[PDB]
């Protein structure tokens, strides 16, 4: 079931019950296109089975936001290949991640590449994907260079910036996920299908 | 056209904000004291969100090469222009070859400096706000240092009243307000909160009483905005500011209203902070009154 709570006086958060689902996130992606295509919505930030819609005219739209986002929710109407250079300097924890999972370096790079991941949402840093559902066999305990692929329990992703991280790094990427001067600054959008391509 | 001698400790080029990209993990940034920068740009004739220098604890000297007008807002640092003492909230004139010397202020924290025409720097994604974590905007995405020059744009003396600052800040409860026991909900309003040294442009860490949460249920990563007060496992509340994370998985006890966000910026690192329980009509009327206040400044 859905709940609609006011987050301050400028946003409304639509959430869903804790057992998350890919079908519920698909509608959240579909609603995030609809919400940003009108003048009254400054931003539409999706999360985990939830979407935060900030408003430009909250004085009128505030109470309406609890009656309107619930109804729009009842209606609920790309493929990118990232080149990852696994092991060596890019992935120093590749040897340690292969030890815990009980599979060699080639086996841990073969199933990590086989899974075609989808972007649930972007947050924390500019252009950082929360890639959902990593194989249950590849799960393992926890400044990192930019474009570094790493693992952290059930979560897997890429580091677009140079910041201190706790994930075990299994590889590195040359393709910039966040580039402030390209044309399309952020590569990944919510709902895109990420694939990781090995190189050595 | 604006040469810097002593830059200080945390000086940056700040704007209205890098909006439209919160969905892709980019913080909007901009001035912490948005009303201070807006009044300064208004006094000089620029657009209210034009690029102006943010200064933390004064200690700034800037030599002027081009003739025009300037203004100072925010915390009063007793600015001295060559052989005269200039004050905050005035469209002051400037000639070529004059230094403006700000000192460490006794009251307040952040001070703003705007010039006629605006600081012409490359607008990275419809904004010139410096993002120190990402390394973009302003002048190469970093703090201003000694010897740098910032190029002024092409412009094409009424004193205005500034806004008073205080330690009482109106916050609205929830979404996770009903997860804290009665001794923690009361302490949040009744008990004072001391500012910690960890507090920076991203988020303010508050030292006080240990707020106990009743539930131990995991929170799914949700979209955040400046002013949201998060309480981690340690029980010490963290106030999110402009450079904060767009997503987080911590329980949110309260949210500070946009009309009172400017007060946080001036609070010194050793002074307390009191929270006042607010209402939605009060939060919205207070937001209008401040938006309505800049329209009064626009008629001078």
């Amino acid at each position: 079931r859905a709940r609609c709570y006011l987050i301050g006086e400028t946003a409304v958060v639509l959430e869903l019950e804790p057992p998350v689902t890919l079908a519920s996130q698909k509608r959240i992606w579909r609603l995030a296109q609809r919400l940003v295509d009108m003048p009254n919505v400054v931003e539409a930030i999706p999360g985990m089975n939830n979407i935060t819609v900030i408003l430009r005219n909250p004085e009128s739209l505030a109470l309406d936001a609890i009656e309107r986002l619930q109804r729009w929710w009842e209606e609920s109407e790309r493929f990118i290949e990232i080149p990852v250079v696994y092991g060596g300097a890019g992935g120093p924890d590749l040897a340690v991640v292969a030890a815990h999972c009980g599979l060699s370096e080639k086996q841990v790079v073969e199933l990590h590449s086989s899974v075609e991941y989808v972007v649930w949402f972007l947050g924390f840093q500019p252009g950082f994907p929360y890639l959902g559902s990593l194989p249950e066999q590849l799960h393992t305990p926890r400044l990192v260079p930019a474009g570094s692929v790493g693992i952290g329990g059930p979560q897997t992703g890429v580091y677009p910036l140079a910041t201190p991280g706790g994930w075990q790094l299994i590889g590195h990427t040359s393709l910039s996920l966040f580039d402030p001067a390209r044309d399309e600054p952020i590569l990944l959008r919510p709902g895109d299908s990420v694939r990781f391509v090995p190189q050595k | 056209m604006l040469k810097i001698i002593r830059a200080g400790m945390y000086t940056t080029v700040q704007d209205g904000g890098r909006h439209g990209f919160r969905q892709s993990g980019i913080s909007h940034c901009g001035a912490l004291d948005m009303p201070a920068l807006r009044i300064a740009n208004l006094l000089v004739g620029n657009d209210a969100n034009a690029p102006a220098l943010e200064i933390t604890l004064g200690q700034l000297t800037v030599e002027f090469e081009t003739d025009g007008w300037f203004a100072l807002t925010g915390a009063g640092c007793e600015a001295r222009l060559d052989d005269n003492a200039v004050w905050t909230g005035w469209r002051l004139p400037m000639k070529a070859g004059q230094r403006l010397t700000l000192k460490r202020p006794q009251h307040g924290m952040r001070s703003y400096l705007a010039v006629a025409g605006g600081i012409d720097v490359p607008p990275v994604m419809g904004s010139c706000s410096t993002d120190l974590k990402v390394g973009i905007g302003g002048l190469e995405g970093r703090l201003l240092k000694d010897g740098d020059r910032l190029p002024i744009g092409k412009s094409k003396a009424q004193g205005v009243k500034q806004l008073l600052w205080g330690n009482r800040i109106r916050a609205l409860p929830g979404p996770e307000y009903h997860e804290f026991d009665r001794a923690s909900q009361d302490a949040f309003w009744r008990s004072p909160w001391q500012l910690s040294s960890q507090s920076n442009r991203m988020g303010y860490r508050l030292q006080g009483q240990i707020l106990k949460r009743t539930t131990d249920r995991e929170l799914l990563s949700h979209g955040l905005l400046p002013g949201v007060v998060q309480v981690p496992h340690n029980g010490q509340p963290i106030v999110l500011m402009n450079d904060a994370q767009t997503t987080g998985g911590y329980p949110r006890i309260a949210c500070i209203i946009e009309a009172d966000m400017y007060h946080l910026a001036q609070i010194p690192l050793g002074q307390p902070i009191h929270f006042v329980q607010c209402s939605l009509e009060e939060a919205l009327k207070a937001r209008q009154d401040q938006q309505r206040y800049f329209e009064q400044l626009a008629w001078r």
